[PDB]
């Protein structure tokens, strides 16, 4: 009875589709939605969005940023930037990423900004890694 | 601030003795003779039909049709709350064989029904769940002892508020004067806030005491 | 927060947040996902 | 005498049991003003879940009251 | 805004508008996007979002 | 006199739970304050519910007080 | 003589902590009001865990009223 | 001495309710600073609710006070 | 006889302080009603600590008990 | 010298509203950690009233202080 | 034998103040599982930080129990 | 020999002002973790504050410690 609205500027996941339960990483806490959830909005965040439908089949969709909204008709809108499933992605790239982040928080120096993106990047880099090894 | 009396709770004050007092509840039941009901019936049958209807997400299968003892000891109940606060009726709750007879039958019929039925998740009852090696003994005889005395606690509860709800009364009752229009005033308007409380609380007290058999009927 | 403490917009968040995941995407999808403008 | 002076001050005593059947009320009380300011539309079943915490809050302090009104004219 | 349509429409290009929103600092209460609607294939609406 | 004392002493340790009247006051009105953070136009409404809650841990905070007047005058 | 009427002081004393099984229901039952208005759909297993939390903050009522019946008559 | 005994013990044991006030005052402080984060705009009301959240509890806490001094110097 | 009827006395007042671990026992299982009530898939890591929590606050519990014991029989 | 035992038993039972500054300071300092958490922009005015909360909470504190010593060099 | 009697009562009395670490731990691992139910990405410097609480609010609960032997067979 | 059997009982029930210090250190750092769990980049500054409360609560704890002291060796 949960409609489900995953979609992305690159793919198309789920359309009114009834799924169980979707746990996502907002900015008001990881937390996870159910069928007649609490109304409210939030704002994704680089993280594990995970879909676990009426069968029970869990299926993990790593997202960059975003947009997460639940009504009071039971209708789940997740719109998220580049929504993929974590299996297409690698870990060593995540630490690359990560470790090319610290060198950009190292060579900031009084770029305020440009540490800002150091520190922006680090958490992305963090998010794969817990994704990509788990 | 003048003085204080109790003592009502004596079940053979005259020949005619106080048992009588349990025997008041079969007058208010609403005898039905008509197809089409009468408005009290009515009322009686949505408000029971409407407590079956929100016990029906607790019952279980070992419970398939003891609700009608869980309501009649819901009716009891507030049967013998409501009639306890009407002034000349002796506290029949107040009286601790009323209370023995509400808790320990239905308790041994719960216990023993589980230990025969589902011995292990009785003694798992006992433990809490996912308990390590070096925090499971001190759990469990604590949780024994708590086990054992709680429904004793609960006939202690069911008489403890209508004792302390009678005994708050008799001390605003007996601290007024007849004469005294602004003590009289004061009285009379304390104990209908008092009475509103008490009356509230009996309803709920009721309502707990049937949601925690149906709960404790599920398993 | 730290994105609004150094007074950058949440899309030129996004934008960082997307370009670091699409760098991920060594295998297969990198060029495919990746069309520019 | 010094038998029912005594038996006073543990009444005395056994008064002390209320003050945390307050807290628990208070607690479940407050706690219900948060549930209805979220999701006002579940007025009616968060008010009977708050009233079922009423109902174990005082009851507990009921159990020391009880305490208290057997040392203070029972025993 | 101009230099435009020549290109497919990508998120980028979203983001340039939304950023132009936001950091311009000009006041608005309520707005209306003006676009084409895609009706059909001989058809097109002009709606507002 | 020494069952005098014990009527002091069982009053003193009466006047215990008027904490417990106090914590119950705080937690309502506290939790109040923040489900009013949220949504200032559903001010009366939700007064009702603190309201009844102050109303019912006042209840508790008399019914401590009773057993200071019964240590007092009666017991 | 003051045996027993002692043991009544320390019997009064001892059903104290039956006060914070209070706090701690209400505190349990207080945060499924919160938990509730969020999450409907969990209200089985919610309300199963507050109970097994309702049920070990009454144990440690009962544990310190079976600890007042202990020095009341159980010698 | 024995009944000066009394009140002076009485009155030791009834100014521990100003304890219970004192965790009311720091529970509305507490939830004014929550509930002041968010929304910081309704400032003179949530200033105006925090400060009748001070004058029920502290209020409360008075209560004791003076069944202190009235087992201190009235009775 | 002064020394047994001062064991009573303490061993009453040494079971004063379990209320604390009443309190907090339905603390946190309160906070685990609302951190499951969001977030359900980490029940198993939420109620593991929750076990936790209550083993420590108990402990607390358990080390009144043993406090009265020690001024009941041993001391 | 029993008048002034019982001031010394009556200031000793006095100290115990210690107990209200300590969790009126505690509770107000973490929800002061909550609320610096987010929204740090207003980290000059949150402060501001949390000071304001814990003088209110410490003064009751003091205000046991003063009575413990009220019962020990006043009477 | 006066001495003897009078450090049993006190020394029951102080065994009343761990009560309030009890409170303080179960309130703790009360909000470690709402902070853990939230980004529990961070559970090596939560419950670094949460067994800084722990081993905070039993030391002042074994600081009282310190206090209680030093009553019991030191002075 | 009563004024040392006095001091006994009067530090005894002292000490139990310790346990709001108890109480308030696992208030301060329980909210610690839910102030570390949103927001998690102003750790340190969180963790300064969480410090100052616990530099503020406890140290009412060993204030009330200290009268402990005085009410055995000046009071």
């Amino acid at each position: 009875q949960m409609a489900f609205t995953f979609a992305a500027p690159s793919q198309v996941f789920y359309n009114n589709a009834n799924i169980r339960q979707v746990d996502v990483p907002s900015f008001s806490g990881s937390f996870g939605i159910l069928p007649a959830h609490v109304a409210t909005l939030a704002v994704l965040k680089p993280g594990v969005v995970t879909v676990y439908q009426e069968d029970g089949s869990t299926k993990k969709y790593f997202v960059s940023s975003g947009t997460v909204t639940v009504n009071d008709d039971s209708s789940v809108q997740v719109l998220a930037e580049e929504a993929v499933p974590v299996e297409n992605l690698d870990l060593q790239a995540a630490r690359d990423i990560l470790s090319k982040a610290q060198s950009d928080v190292t060579s900031a120096g009084a770029d305020m900004l440009k540490l800002a993106e150091g520190q922006i990047a680090v958490e992305v880099g963090e998010a794969l890694v817990k994704a990509a090894e788990g | 601030m003048m003085a204080s009396l109790f003592s009502v709770f004596d079940p053979t004050s005259s020949f005619l003795s106080n048992w009588l007092s349990m025997l008041i509840p079969l007058l208010f039941m609403v005898m039905s003779f008509w197809l089409i009901p009468s408005r009290p019936q009515f009322l009686a049958k949505s408000v029971l039909m409407g407590l079956n209807r929100e016990m029906s997400l607790l019952m279980g299968p070992a419970s398939f049709g003891a609700n009608i003892l869980v309501i009649a000891l819901f009716l009891f109940i507030l049967f013998n709350n409501f009639i306890g606060l009407f002034p000349y009726i002796f506290t029949a709750t107040s009286h601790l064989a009323v209370t023995l007879s509400l808790a320990v039958p239905l308790w041994i019929s719960f216990i023993l029904y589980t230990w025969i039925k589902e011995t292990t998740n009785a003694l798992a009852h006992l433990v809490p769940l996912g308990t390590p090696a070096p925090l499971m003994p001190f759990m469990v005889l604590m949780e024994i002892i708590s086990n054992m005395i709680r429904p004793i606690t609960l006939s202690v509860r069911l008489a403890a508020n209508m004792i302390a709800g009678h005994l708050l009364l008799t001390l605003l009752g007996a601290q007024g004067t007849l004469e005294n229009l602004y003590v009289t005033s004061i009285v009379v308007f304390s104990q209908i806030i008092l009475l509103m409380l008490e009356f509230s609380v009996a309803i709920i007290q009721s309502y707990v005491f049937m949601t925690l058999m149906t709960l404790y009927a599920s398993e | 927060s730290g994105r609004r403490g150094r007074h950058v917009d949440f899309g030129a968040s996004v934008d960082f947040e997307v370009h670091m995941m699409r760098r991920a995407l060594k295998p297969e999808l990198r060029n495919e996902a990746i069309k520019r403008e | 005498d010094i038998d029912s002076a005594a038996k006073f001050i543990g009444a005395g005593a056994a008064t002390v049991g209320v003050a945390g059947s307050g807290a628990g009320i208070g607690s479940v009380f407050g706690s219900l003003i948060i549930g209805y300011a979220r999701n006002p539309s579940l007025k009616q079943q968060l008010f009977s879940y708050a009233i079922l915490g009423f109902a174990l809050s005082e009851a507990m302090g009921l159990f020391c009251l009880m305490m208290a009104f057997l040392l203070l004219f029972a025993f | 805004c101009n230099d435009f349509g020549r290109r497919p429409p990508v998120f980028e290009d979203a983001t340039k508008v939304a950023r132009a929103v936001l950091e311009s600092g000009m006041e608005f209460t309520n707005g209306k996007i003006v676009y084409n609607a895609f009706r059909s294939v001989v058809s097109f609406r002009t709606t507002d979002i």
